[PDB]
């Protein structure tokens, strides 16, 4: 337990924003194989 | 020993650490603890660093 | 041996399908592989006097050895048919006296060492095996000459009577080493099947292994100095020009025919990482430090060829090879730092990426609000109809009309704006009739110079950002309309208007002064500080993601009650304008709306504060709300 | 919010990314297996 709190708040943001950068590819890729 | 001071910085950061981290800069803390005097008593218990940084910049 | 048929026959198709088939790769006729007269150890009486004169027997096995050493029968010693295993065996005459027989066996491994490299040089000449395996088989011929030369002179000596089997065992010793340093290299290319650029790894490793051995190290440094020349001859073409002349497919980079008519303008998916690709088996084990620079360099120059015509190399001096030295490292640096800068200049001088980006910001990110106080005022009554009830060229001509009186009518790329439609609506994030406002978007055309930046993976997010922003612009205009249409002048509706307004107008004031204009300035300095287009593409992507994630969007549930706030706001304006139309142009049916919407809105607004409070910067959202004169402090907290 | 959650928000967001690519491993290779 040696988190500086800054390196936590600069990390949850990066995990979520790449999570949704990934997530956006799901929605198009599934219809591009079914629509 | 050059690039530690001419690309990175070391002796100037030692000077800065004595100033702030070791309190030796008799200007800054001397009025930080004036503006911050309300916050030094007030227990805003989850008013984390993002609410505590703006007072730094006005103190400067 | 007899597998060589299939081993070449699979290699044929491995080269020939990947190497586009407009002209075949050449191949030698069937006699070249058939005929034993090319190999060493040619293939399908002794007479001993009770083996009496012992000096005679020495001269006899020296005489035969001087044939056997170059791959020919003796008449006491000979060679066995079993080239089917990976090394030859020799018969010796079973009556040949001991000690002599042992000394013979002690020298014979150089014959088998020769044997295996005659067949290596012969076979790996053939056009299947890529350019490198040829130039390796080429370099080795020199040492077969030197061996043949040696064996000539010793037989000439033997005819004088002046050479003895013990002297032969002395003279052979440099050959013993220098053939084994080669035969043990040949079998490593057979079994390794390094039948491409990867055989340079085997030479570089074997070269470094002999760092202790000098007289053996130069023989190995010679072979890698030689056989690398064809490989470097391609690598030069790829780093100094956007060009790839691989006549098989053995170079580390490979190309695919990706931007065919299926995708002009990159249509959402996966351009660069398919167009050119590092074949990970085919890196020679001493280039990884800048294999990405190698790929990036030729990628960049090939874009300049197609867009901006120049194929002018930077310096194009030869990437010669030598152990330990860094000349090739610096050449590939210089070529990278050239190619990157040239493509950047081609992106940034004309057709300039910045100017395109500046026009985009005025329309999607909406900073030229002058544009829309016309455009949507013209297009609104057309947009009151549902989807499939709209006239698109009528809309397009309404664009290019607000875009006439507006300040927007000054930009060289304003003509790239297109009206498009999204179905699925702001419900998009994981009935059809509610449309117009729910379904409208702008789009931009792109061209192969800029499509590697501003394609659909970016623009789909510019649309999503625009959609959210245009929505609030719409409902805010409907809301402020309820003042001018009121002028009994009932006070409860008026104060409730002010409260709804200071919600939607302040979410408005945040997004663009707290997210867009700040992160945009940061983007502008990032692009101005970027040294190559991989950096620029990253800065643009990160800016875009930042602006997207911080404007309510990407919340796991849409911060759902936000969609409800918008919905009650619009319906509140809809009923209020209907009532005030009706009341003068009943109040018992209206007071119901005043009461239920003060209630619903209070619930949804204090829900919004409750739902956001998980995140506790982002704290700005409460800062124009809890500023003065509170109605948020109707909630005793949490 | 508490410090005893910071580690857990990180833990759950990165495993959320793990589940979010666990499927599009399949959804991308499906886009070869289609043809």
């Amino acid at each position: 337990r040696a988190r500086n709190m800054k390196d936590f708040e600069n990390q949850i943001t990066e995990l979520k924003k790449e999570n949704f950068n990934l997530k956006l590819r799901i929605y198009f890729l599934e219809e591009r194989m079914q629509q | 020993l050059d690039v530690l001071n001419k690309k990175y910085s070391l002796l100037d950061h030692m000077q800065a650490m004595r100033r702030y981290l070791l309190l030796g800069q008799g200007d800054f803390i001397r009025h930080l603890m004036d503006l911050l005097k309300p916050e030094l008593v007030r227990p805003a218990t989850t008013l984390y660093q993002h609410n505590l940084t703006g007072i730094l910049e006005t103190a400067v | 041996l007899q597998q060589s048929l299939e081993l070449k026959r699979k290699m044929l198709r491995d080269k020939q399908n990947k190497k586009n088939s407009g002209q075949h790769l050449p191949i030698f006729p069937a006699w070249v592989y058939e005929r034993p007269a090319l190999i060493g150890d040619f293939l399908i009486t002794a007479l001993p006097i009770g083996t009496l004169p012992l000096a005679s027997q020495e001269s006899a096995v020296v005489e035969d050895l001087l044939y056997v050493l170059v791959g020919v029968d003796g008449r006491y010693v000979s060679a066995q048919p079993l080239a089917g295993r990976q090394s030859r065996t020799f018969l010796v005459d079973p009556n040949l006296d001991l000690s002599i027989r042992e000394l013979v066996h002690r020298i014979l491994p150089v014959a088998a060492s020769y044997s295996a490299v005659t067949r290596f040089i012969e076979e790996k000449s053939s056009f299947e095996y890529g350019q490198v395996n040829h130039a390796l088989a080429a370099a080795m011929r020199t040492l077969v000459k030197e061996h043949l030369i040696l064996v000539s002179q010793l037989e000439q000596l033997h005819r004088q009577g002046l050479l003895s089997l013990q002297k032969l065992w002395f003279y052979i010793q440099p050959a013993m080493r220098t053939m084994d340093i080669l035969a043990s290299l040949a079998t490593s290319v057979d079994k390794g099947e390094c039948l491409g650029g990867s055989t340079l790894s085997l030479l570089h490793d074997r070269s470094f292994s002999y760092t202790g051995d000098s007289q053996a190290q130069e023989l190995c440094l010679y072979l890698t100095k030689a056989a690398s020349a064809p490989y470097f001859e391609v690598l030069e073409k790829w780093i100094y020009r956007g060009i790839i002349h691989d006549p098989y497919s053995e170079f580390m980079v490979e190309e695919h025919e990706l931007r065919k008519e299926r995708i002009q303008e990159d249509y959402n998916d996966k351009y660069w990482d398919q167009r050119y690709t590092i074949v990970q088996q085919q890196i020679p084990s001493f280039l990884q430090k800048m294999a990405d620079k190698i790929l990036s360099t030729g990628k960049y120059l090939n874009v300049v060829r197609e867009c901006g015509h120049d194929v002018t190399c930077p310096v194009a001096k030869e990437i010669i090879y030598t152990l330990k030295e860094r000349a090739y490292v610096e050449q590939i640096e210089k070529a990278f730092n050239y190619a990157s800068k040239v493509l950047l200049d081609f992106l940034m001088e004309e057709k300039e990426l910045v100017a395109h980006l500046r026009s985009i910001k005025r329309y999607f990110l909406m900073d030229q609000g002058d544009f829309f106080v016309h455009f949507m005022d013209l297009a609104e009554e057309e947009l009151r109809k549902p989807v499939e009830d709209i006239t698109p060229p009528r809309l397009e001509a309404l664009l290019e009309l607000a875009l006439r009186m507006s300040t927007a009518n000054t930009d060289p790329f304003k003509d790239d704006l297109k009206i498009d439609l999204m179905p699925h609506d702001l419900i998009t994030q994981l009935e059809l009739a509610l449309s117009g406002l729910e379904a409208f978007s702008f789009d931009y055309i792109v061209k192969w110079p800029l499509s590697l930046i501003i394609n659909r993976k970016a623009l789909t997010r510019y649309q999503m950002l625009f959609r959210h922003m245009f929505y609030c612009k719409h409902v805010e205009r409907q809301l402020c309309s309820v003042w001018i249409s009121n002028k009994q002048w009932f006070a409860g509706a008026f104060t409730l208007r002010q409260r709804m307004l200071n919600f939607v107008q302040n979410i408005q004031y945040y997004m663009m002064f707290e997210v867009m204009e700040p992160t945009w300035h940061i983007l502008e300095k990032n692009l101005k500080s970027a040294s190559n287009i991989d950096d620029v593409l990253g800065h643009h992507t990160g800016f875009l993601d930042t602006c997207l994630k911080d404007c309510m969007l990407t919340n796991p549930e849409l911060l759902k009650v936000f969609s409800k706030l918008m919905s009650v706001c619009v319906m509140f304006t809809n009923c209020m304008q209907k009532f005030t139309q009706s009341m003068k142009l009943l109040v018992s049916g209206f007071e119901a709306t005043i009461n239920k919407f003060d209630k619903n809105f209070s619930a949804h607004l204090l829900d919004l504060l409750a739902r956001l409070s998980i995140y506790s910067g982002m704290a700005s959202v409460i800062s124009r709300l809890d500023f003065n004169g509170f109605y948020t402090e109707r909630l005793e907290r949490l």
